[PDB]
């Protein structure tokens, strides 16, 4: 995902 | 109301030395930007710049420029130098609203609202908490505060009372409590706010939410408002309760007949059923939301009205007069109070401007009734996961119109995207019924 | 402004017991000389010897002699007798600035680039750190302090609320706070200074890495400035806006142009853009920085400017008048401030006085490209490792110049054998995909 | 039981 | 090295 940092509560 | 002056008052008499312009995104979450008090000019004139993509949540892509605009109205300051908030807007380099920001996006809808001749909607919410035990390192567990039931008297006097203090402090602040009890789980709690205006109502549901999780920090407790934290017990609700007033006179109540609801009532009751499906996903935006919404523990589980039900999705309480309301029960606290007042409020318009029929109200005798049954009578079942509500949303016009085409695709991206990372994970449920089995 | 007798007074009334002569080294580090307050003339006659060495940091070998001529204007005391501080420029013996003093060095850049008409060069840093949880032992562990997220309001009132300290107490040593909030990664926090001219702009960040370093030792907490010092959330940043003037006059706005910017911004712009693979070895000085420059964690990792993009190399802010600025994003909070803005000022002069033509911003259709591509429209990549980026560095003459002989082999030397040493670890990712499978 | 919620001390 | 004791952060 381009917004990796933002979706890192998911990972 | 308050004026510059006032607020430059109030900072020089109370000392105020730290200030927090806060805010809110579409997922709900309190936001806000600190700020020394010598930048206290600057927030007066709208000129403190910040992201702004913020607001999109975990969604934002590229960083953007907007500013803040305070209402002095939302000014307050916090019993814990002294530290003060104000309630800002959100507004474009071109000096007009974001119309990503839910309380513009809940002030627009009021505005329209205002052609129909409606002057005001009250809202009054009955959000309800759960209090777990921190562990030596801080973190919180699943053990409960108390083990007290409906209206207990369970956190006696002595040693927490952390319901009591939260009352006290909201009551300091300068806020109209109008009672709390011991919910029916244990360690479950409620506090009831006297009605107010919409956005009066949200901010306050927001301010509650944040001066609740700091007195519980306080108290070596964790406070939650998830909706169903724990399995076969009771979860938590944000009821609310909403009145519609056109010019010092409720436009609910009906003097001369012996029921006391107008036919506006009516309309609105028969819009807000009609469109129940619509804004579920709103009013219950989380996954765990829809673990709240099984049958057996009050929560509601289909389109039905009724003055004495278990569970009815609107209940008519048998106050009259200027206290006349209808009481939406599907909502959580963990909606956003902007969005899901904006899509009920839309909902009920929809069935005023319509004319609407109300559906007839049910009664004892559908506690036995199979869902066939159900819905062979008419009444429709609310949807059960998030992706069918989704689904679900992505049908519903009336919720689209509500919340506005930037809003309404960005919520249905965050919780597409939700649900995604959600369904891919083996729970350990399935762990436990298979492995074995097969 | 201070003088003597303004220092002499200052001591005498606060009661100042001991004096921190505080200078920096090649590598950033904030090294002093502790003296009792009976010292002070000797102070104030710039007599105070040291080993001078210590500022080539890991690579001095033979102990020199210099003194240290304190900055009047640096005078502050520590809220915490009372212990104050002086900023001073390091001497050799022969009474001439000593080359290897990054103060110094941006000095020299300053005063050669007021040749040019230009008479300040504004520097607003945005400074990101971690907080960290500490153990019994009192080391630093990976927990975090929070759990908060972009802008969030994660720490209440009530309890540490680190960051809210750290801003009072930096506003009552007399710095100019803009505003701060919760970064993005949890545990993360920024924040935002008013810009000041560039030597005090660096002596500011010095001071608050010093400041939030000790405030969060207070709170059972520790900060750390690491670029990247955990894998899967975002880096922490340093982001620098700076702005050109030439006489009470921002030398970047255009008051004509709808735009808004001079052809001297593009130059500017131009020449930083074309020298980033020069300086991104000083910017970027740490092995762990280069674990930041990696895509979807809005550090840039290629050679591009914009308005709006997600994480470009150079972004030009919405602000106009006399705060228009270009913010370069590429620096972290480990580089030394004095060669990094050294080096951004060097390459922005070089873009002026050589008229470069500035490329074409980027926009939203650049995040579907390969490198390939990206290289074909001509948007370089910055290097990815030390290694690669001292290899770049030793083909620059830009960063040569800007940083001078000395500091430059210095600081070559200093990070070859700093990547040497790191080179020969085996880590543990290798014993995990490694070990098993060969 | 229709009151599962209420009757969750004996459950 | 020569400077064996400034280098003790390597080794
Ligand atoms: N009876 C009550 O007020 C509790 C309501 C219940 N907690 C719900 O989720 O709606
Ligand atoms: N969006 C932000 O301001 C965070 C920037 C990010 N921490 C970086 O390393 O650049
Ligand atoms: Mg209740
Ligand atoms: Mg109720
Ligand atoms: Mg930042
Ligand atoms: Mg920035």
């Amino acid at each position: 995902p381009i917004n990796r940092g933002d979706l890192s509560r998911f990972i | 109301t308050f004026t510059k002056e006032d607020i430059r008052k109030f900072a020089e008499e109370e000392n105020v030395r730290y200030l927090r312009l806060q805010f809110t995104d579409i997922l709900g979450t309190i936001k806000n930007v600190e700020v020394p008090v010598s930048q206290l000019e600057k927030v007066l004139d709208n000129e403190m710049m910040f992201d702004g993509s913020s607001i999109e949540g975990f969604v934002r892509i590229e960083e953007s420029d907007m500013y803040l605009h305070p209402d002095l109205d939302t000014w307050v300051i916090f019993p814990w130098g002294k530290v003060a908030r104000l309630i800002c807007d959100v507004y474009k380099t071109d000096g007009t609203p974001f119309e990503g920001d839910p309380r513009a996006n809940l002030k627009r809808v009021l505005k329209e609202m205002e052609d129909l001749g409606f002057t005001d909607f009250n809202l009054g919410p009955e959000p309800e908490f759960f209090l777990f035990k921190l562990d030596e390192k801080g973190e919180p567990t699943l053990e409960l505060n108390d083990d007290g039931g409906y209206f207990d008297l369970a956190p006696t006097d002595l040693g927490e009372n952390c319901r009591r203090d939260i009352v006290l402090e909201l009551e300091d602040m300068g806020f109209d409590i109008e009672a709390s009890h011991h919910e029916v789980a244990p360690g479950q709690h409620e506090i009831d706010f006297k009605y107010a205006d919409a956005v009066t109502a949200c901010d306050n549901i927001q301010t509650f939410k944040l001066v609740v999780k700091t007195i519980a920090r306080k108290h070596n407790l964790h406070a939650t408002f998830m909706p169903k934290p724990l399995f076969g017990v009771n979860g938590s609700g944000m009821h609310f309760n909403v009145s519609l007033f056109k010019g010092k006179e409720n436009a609910f109540f009906d003097p001369n007949t012996e029921m006391g609801l107008t036919e506006t009532a009516y309309q609105f009751t028969a819009g807000v059923l009609k469109n129940a499906r619509g804004f579920t996903a709103v009013c219950n935006p989380l996954v765990n939301s829809y673990k709240r919404l099984v049958p057996g523990y009050e929560a509601p589980c289909y389109i039905a009205w009724s003055g004495k039900n278990r569970s009815p999705l609107i209940r008519v309480p048998s106050s009259r007069g200027l206290s006349t309301r209808i009481e939406v029960r599907s909502v959580d606290p963990a909606a956003n109070p902007y969005m899901a007042l904006a899509a009920i409020l839309e909902a009920g318009l929809d069935g005023i401007k319509n004319k609407l029929k109300v559906p007839e109200p049910v009664n004892q005798n559908i506690y036995e009734m199979n869902r066939e049954e159900r819905e062979a009578v008419g009444i429709q079942d609310l949807p059960s996961t998030l992706y069918t509500a989704l689904k679900a949303m992505r049908e519903n016009e009336v919720i689209k119109k509500a919340l506005g085409n930037h809003i309404y695709n960005q919520f249905i991206n965050s919780k597409s995207i939700e649900w995604d990372y959600y369904r891919t994970q083996v729970s350990e449920w399935e762990r436990d019924q298979y492995m074995k089995q097969y």
